[PDB]
């Protein structure tokens, strides 16, 4: 009937929208569960193997987390750039003096090019704040809560004027081994919910996704949340006749049973929009009980943000729309000269965390102790997965290939999902050799 | 928890809900305060004292002889409660001494309850060795025990069990040559055994409290336990329960006779000062108004009462409205609670806002010197012996026990049957006596 | 050394308390003692006696008298207003007018507000008794409220001035700032523009557009030349005069911000609806409550709303039972709408689902981390926790001398969750009524096993959130470590 009528009458069915890497045949397929497939969570003290501890916050401890982050980034940047020595923010120095601190918006609104303050660290500036003037600065790209070293001149001690910004240095890549190069090419599927149109519960997009998974027989499939969106009008009005947990269990069991024949490994990444799960960031892995031996072997539940390795390739998984949040509150010298996505991804890779913006967007809850101990980048990931409301894309920045597949369903219109081959190349030769080979964002 | 008595020297490491934490702390504070008051009023050995403390322990479900319920709930409650109170009381030396005294009284009582047949295992379970001699050995050495025995009259060596203990553990006992020794082991009766047990327990408790006092700064950081543990004893009331919202039928005219028949001394003298002077300072006005609200005076009745008294003050009734009716209605009404919404308690009256010149509020026992206490008691027509014992209790800083004795005197009864902690409870019990 | 110092200081505090005095403040460098004495010589001899007894208790401690205050209003460390008693010859003394920490940081106050603040501070620093001071202040506040309400006050006194640090268009929060709104209006409609460093004058007005006050800020001459709109008296009473006076009067015992609102006008209802309930709480209470009761515990907690699926009528669930006396009926037995015959007990699922959403929202609201400055005059409302910190808490970036604290405290959220579980805790609610035969008849007539299971499920829907709830349980291992 009328519900989800567009999905039954969409012409773009199965038509690839974007390609990256090398030209590849339309008949994308893998070997399925056959062959040696490695799938291991990595780094960052195990990234919430268990559920959680608390929803109780302490201001001094949040302060400790923030200052520790600032000081760690500062030590790394100082040792890399061979900076002589930092100075207190409030010290009036006639000669240009390097200053360390995190950027912040003066008021509670969107950051403006002349409404920016620098907040220092305790061990150098005692956490003092000082306005910064960007009139003299030529090229810059800032957002709230990013750690920066600014070499401006401050002759009065009450207002700094910027003169140069130090591009932050990314983490070293993941050093492979002989076993990693011993892996043949494997195809990876990645899709992000919601899996039903804005006015439906039939979950037709999920059925189409299951069909394509079965047909292609990919090696590993990443499914981001939400699986029953909290913002869905059906649940926002609490018209459902079944508990949230029951509906989520039904959807998960349908997904699991649908892909039994494919033999493809399956991983579920939670999202903040999941109504039933805990609404806090970072999120622990989903909970499920009805698992057989084969199902338990084929399905893994991972936390979010998660940094898992498939066949020795570091994947950066984050379900929250980080790109949109950063773009909302990011300022830069030039807009059309460079791509916004490029510099936002640059910031994500540089800041060494899975959510560098601070304070986060209103529709987001971050537990800062668990975030500090579980949501830090271990190494510049080989591939970064950031499903975002922004348009789908596949960029290659600082070596890392960042893919935004896009939401699987926009309102009532069709969405897109990303396939990508992955093959660790020769152990030696070119200095940088991205394991990713080809990427195809394709319409569902 | 092998035994009911136990020595508290192994802190628990479980997890409990915050509500359980607060309930345990409050229950144990109530038990300790009851122990103190009951020991002060009565004698520590009379069957009345033991029975009353038994009833208190049963109602607070803190200890009992071994059974299914005792294994799980009362013993763990006692353990965690004792350690929470350790956290609460290690702040000051006076608090430490008070806690030690009352814990010693409680331990002595519990020991007296404990049947003899089990004491042995308790001593074994206490982790220090005391050995009981055999009947044959007791018969053989009865003459020696009697000869070495203290001034205890006669040769009667009754059924009291005799134990074999190293002389080291009876230093203060055998140092006076008042006990028999054999191969370095001393033979002691039950009373001296319990004395030794309590002495060692006191030493252990003192050391533990000193350590907790040193360790406090680490644990005081928590914000959801500071307001509870800081004033657990100093300024926390043991379930006054005489809160705002009571019901009753009080006639405004009758107030006067009630004041001379069923009011505690604080409210009695505050009412007399009001009637005689037609005016009260801020503190006394608030205290008495809150008390009248507590006893059952409705808002219109209270407004009429205060207005009628203030017409005699020679000031404009419209001025009365605009000035004080707002305050009275706010007291009877909306937010600002815990200072205006709630009637005061004996503890708050004693410990807060000492009266000054021209101010008649406060507990008379705590805030007026003995000469004026005697004057007031004489004016209240109480027997001289009653006045003497009231003054004795006041000198012992047991003001509430003194008020309890005053209640018994004026009501011409022997035992009041409760433990006053709130003036409105005083009035309610008096009305119950009619 | 610090431990011994704290020990001796606490002992001195308790001892001087035993001396029938009361100590109001002290940190290892000073002790303010309230003497309850109006005789200077008596105070001096009492100070000498306490010094002598503490000295003979601690031989080498050399205490001394630093100063005497005839009357003092205490608000915080180095925050007070006092009449310093400078002793002159022949025992006479001069009441030098001193006060620290009363400085106001922002200059966006009406002339009338400044006058009211000056009057209040002068009255409090007068030598007359507490009752007379309170009576004078109340009379003046009532007179000012009536004068403003009836329009007798000159409009010129309602004018407000505020400087412009940046250009009007460069303020990120231009929506919420009245002065930048007026700057934009004058720049657009008028001629000469307003630049950084200039001062803009504005007066709030009532347009009837149900907008925020900041959006209604109008120029003074614009108001004088327009008649369709008038001055917003309610705004001026709520957050232009109440802040200044309550910053000083609130600490006084027996007077509360609610009482000031009642004196000033018809705010009380909408005020306590729009009132901050943070500084009111203070554990200083010397023996008041033990653990309160459910009535006063869950008073601030938001009640559980729910739409009836059949009719859509709103239902409020503020307790397990509803009615009075004989008709103690479960709130789920019948829909709040008399016309609707659908028992909510049928729609438990929806209920549970809604409950989830509600608690979910609250969690997010708690994690927004909105910090508010405590000084009523500033009341800066930010979300970026400042690294700069004070002894008690975060330092206000606007008030370099103040303390931020959460808008939605963690314990507020804990109380909300406990209220949610209590609303459906049928078993416990069955133990609060004394009349046993009433319990028997009521439970046999409604509390069948099915409804018990439904209520238990509703309990669990919030108990599963409470189990992982942030030190709602205390770990003894850490405590006794
Ligand atoms: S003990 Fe309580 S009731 Fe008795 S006089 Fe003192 S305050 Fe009043
Ligand atoms: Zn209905
Ligand atoms: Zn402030």
């Amino acid at each position: 009937a009328t519900p989800s009528q567009k999905y039954n009458s969409r012409s773009n069915r199965g038509e690839v929208v974007t390609s990256f890497g090398l030209a590849q045949g339309v008949s994308w397929s893998g070997r399925g569960g056959a062959g040696n497939i490695s799938l291991k969570v990595l780094g960052c003290p195990e990234a919430l193997t268990g559920s959680y501890k608390s929803m109780f916050q302490k201001l001094p401890d949040i302060r400790e987390v923030l200052t520790c982050k600032i000081e760690e980034l500062g030590s790394e940047l100082k040792e890399h750039y061979k900076i002589e020595a930092f100075t207190p923010l409030l010290a009036p120095a006639q000669e240009p003096v390097t200053l360390l601190g995190q950027i912040g918006c003066d008021s509670n609104g969107k950051l403006n090019n002349k409404s920016v303050i620098l907040e220092g660290d305790r061990e150098h500036s005692s956490g003092a704040q000082i306005p910064v003037d960007l009139s003299e600065l030529k090229e810059y790209s800032l957002f709230p809560g990013q750690v920066v070293i600014m070499e401006g001149i401050n002759t009065t001690g009450r207002k700094l004027v910027a003169t140069k910004l130090y591009e932050g240095v990314p983490l070293p890549f993941y050093q492979p081994t002989e076993e990693d190069a011993d892996f043949e090419q494997s195809m990876v599927l990645v899709a992000c919910g919601p899996y039903t149109t804005s006015d439906s519960i039939t979950y037709d997009p999920l059925l189409d996704l299951i069909a394509v998974i079965n047909h292609d027989r990919p090696d590993v499939c990443i499914l981001f949340g939400p699986f029953l969106d909290a913002k869905h009008e059906q649940v926002e009005n609490c018209l459902l006749t079944s508990p949230f947990e029951d509906i989520f269990k039904q959807c998960l069991r349908t997904i699991i049973e649908g892909t039994r024949s494919s033999g493809s490994h399956l991983v579920f990444v939670p999202s903040l929009r999941d109504v039933h799960h805990e609404p806090v960031y970072p999120q622990p892995p989903f909970s499920y009980s009805d698992l057989s031996r084969e199902d338990k072997k084929q399905v893994q539940f991972v936390s979010e943000p998660c940094s898992l390795s498939i066949n020795g390739v570091i994947f950066g998984l984050t379900s929250t729309d980080l790109l949109f949040h950063l773009g909302a509150e990011e300022i830069s010298s030039s807009s059309g000269t460079s791509d916004r996505f490029s510099r936002i991804l640059k910031h994500i890779l540089t800041q060494r965390s899975y959510y560098p913006l601070y304070p986060p967007q209103e529709d987001m809850a971050i537990d800062y102790e668990s975030f500090y101990v579980y949501a830090q980048l271990p190494v510049t990931p080989d591939v970064l997965i950031i499903p975002s409301e922004l348009r789908y894309f596949v960029k290659d920045v600082l070596g890392c290939v960042c893919v935004n597949p896009g939401r699987l369903t926009k309102g009532q219109v069709g969405g897109t999902f990303a396939r990508l081959y992955l093959r660790r190349p020769a152990a030696d030769g070119a200095e940088r050799q991205s394991p990713c080979i080809a990427v195809q964002v394709v319409r569902i | 928890y092998p035994h009911c008595l136990q020595f508290y020297l192994q802190p628990p490491s479980e997890n409990i809900s915050l509500i359980e934490f607060e309930n345990l702390a409050i229950d144990r504070v109530k038990l300790l305060k009851s122990v103190e008051n009951l020991g002060v009023s009565y004698v520590k050995g009379t069957e009345q004292y033991q029975s009353k403390l038994e009833s208190e322990l049963r109602k607070l479900k803190f200890s009992y002889r071994e059974n299914l319920e005792d294994e799980y709930e009362p013993r763990r409650r006692d353990h965690i409660s004792h350690f929470i109170l350790r956290l609460a009381y290690c702040q000051s030396e006076e608090l430490r001494r008070w806690f030690i005294q009352q814990e010693m009284d409680l331990l002595r009582f519990r020991f007296s309850i404990l049947p003899k047949d089990k004491i042995q295992d308790f001593l074994k379970d206490s982790q220090l060795q005391f050995e009981a001699i055999s009947d044959e050995e007791k018969t053989l050495r009865e003459q020696e025990i009697v000869a070495s025995s203290p001034s205890l009259s006669g040769l009667k060596l009754g059924f009291e069990s005799i134990y074999k203990i190293p002389f080291a553990d009876a230093l203060d006992l055998f140092r006076g040559r008042k006990v028999y020794l054999e191969d370095g082991f001393a033979y002691v009766p039950l009373k001296d055994i319990v004395a030794i047990i309590l002495n060692e327990f006191r030493a252990k408790l003192s050391k533990a409290l000193a350590l907790t006092a040193r360790s406090l700064p680490a644990v005081q950081s928590d914000e959801r336990l500071q307001p509870l543990l800081n004033h657990l004893s100093h300024s926390y009331t043991g379930q006054d329960y005489s809160t705002q919202g009571n019901v009753g039928k009080i006639s405004l005219d009758q107030i006067d006779l009630l004041s001379t028949k069923s009011f505690p001394p604080c409210m009695r003298q505050l009412h007399k000062a009001l009637r005689e002077n037609h005016h009260l300072r801020h503190g006394g006005r608030m205290q008495y108004g809150l008390f009248l609200k507590g006893i059952g005076l409705t808002l219109e009745q209270a407004l009429q009462f205060w207005k009628q008294e203030f017409i005699k003050g020679k000031m404009d009734p419209d001025k009365f409205d605009k000035g004080y009716s707002y305050n009275i209605r706010h007291s009877f009404g909306k937010e600002g609670k815990r200072t205006d919404y709630t009637p005061f308690s004996c503890l708050k009256i004693i410990l807060s806002n000492p009266p000054s010149q021209g101010d008649y509020h406060g507990c008379p026992f705590r805030h007026s010197d003995p000469e004026l206490l005697k004057q007031k008691l004489q004016s209240y027509k109480i027997s001289p012996g009653g006045i003497s014992q009231i003054l004795d209790l006041v000198k012992g800083t047991h003001y509430q026990v003194a008020c309890q004795k005053y209640f018994e005197m004026i009501h011409n009864v022997d035992d009041c049957g409760f433990s006053l902690n709130h003036p409105n409870q005083f009035f309610c019990e008096s009305q119950r006596i009619l | 050394v610090t431990y011994k110092g704290r020990e001796i200081l606490m002992h001195t505090k308790e001892m001087v308390q035993k001396m029938n005095l009361e100590v109001i403040y002290g940190d290892t460098d000073s002790i303010m003692i309230n003497t309850n004495s109006t005789n200077l010589e008596e105070v001096f001899k009492l100070g000498n006696k306490v010094k002598s007894e503490v000295n003979k208790l601690y031989k080498l401690l050399e205490i001394d008298i630093d100063g005497v205050f005839k009357s003092l209003l205490l608000l915080k460390k180095k925050k007070y207003a006092a009449l310093v008693v400078e002793p002159t010859s022949d025992g006479n003394y001069v009441t030098k007018q001193e006060l620290k920490g009363l400085d106001i940081v922002r200059r966006d106050w009406c002339d009338l507000a400044k006058d009211t603040g000056n009057f209040v501070i002068g009255q409090i620093l007068s030598d007359q008794s507490r009752d007379t001071i309170v009576e004078n202040i109340q009379k003046r506040l009532i007179e000012i409220g009536e004068n403003v309400l009836n329009g007798s006050v000159p409009v010129s006194q309602f004018e407000i001035n505020k400087a412009l640090t940046k250009d009007p268009q460069d303020y990120p929060d231009k929506k919420s700032l009245p002065h930048v709104h007026v700057a934009l209006w004058i720049n657009s409609q008028g001629g000469r523009k307003v630049k950084a460093g200039d001062t803009v004058s504005y007066v709030i007005c009532q347009d009837g557009s149900n907008l925020t006050a900041s959006q209604r800020a109008y120029a003074p001459e614009q108001l004088q030349k327009q008649d369709n709109l008038t001055i917003d008296t309610q705004y001026y009473l709520a957050q232009q005069i109440h802040p200044v006076v309550a910053r000083i009067c609130e600490p006084i015992d027996g007077i509360d911000a609610v009482l000031i609102a009642t004196w000033l006008g018809l705010d009380p209802t909408q005020f306590r609806v729009h009132h901050y309930h943070k500084d009111e709480e203070n554990d200083a209470l010397l023996g008041g409550p033990a653990q309160l009761t459910d009535e006063e515990k869950y008073r601030d907690c938001e009640r559980f709303k729910c739409p009836c699926p059949t009719c859509g009528t709103e239902n409020i669930y503020d307790n397990v039972f509803d009615g009075s006396g004989t008709d103690m009926e479960p709130s789920l037995y019948r829909c709040s709408n008399i016309d609707c015959k659908a028992s909510p007990l049928t729609f438990t699922v929806q209920l549970s689902n809604k409950l989830i959403m509600d608690i979910r929202r609250f969690i997010k609201k708690y994690y927004d981390g909105w910090l508010i400055c405590e000084e009523p005059t500033c009341r800066n409302r930010t979300r970026h926790l400042p690294l700069q910190f004070s002894r008690t808490g975060p330092l206000c970036p606007a008030c370099m001398k103040a303390t931020l604290q959460p808008e939605y405290s963690d314990k507020s959220l804990y109380t909300q969750l406990c209220f949610y579980r209590y609303i459906f805790d049928a078993e416990c609610a069955l133990e609060k009524l004394t009349t046993d035969h009433e319990k028997d008849k009521l439970k046999k007539q409604f509390f069948t096993p099915k409804v018990l299971q439904d209520y238990r499920k509703l309990k669990n829907t919030a108990e599963q959130f409470l189990s992982r709830s942030g030190y709602s349980e205390v770990n003894l291992s850490k405590l006794f470590a």
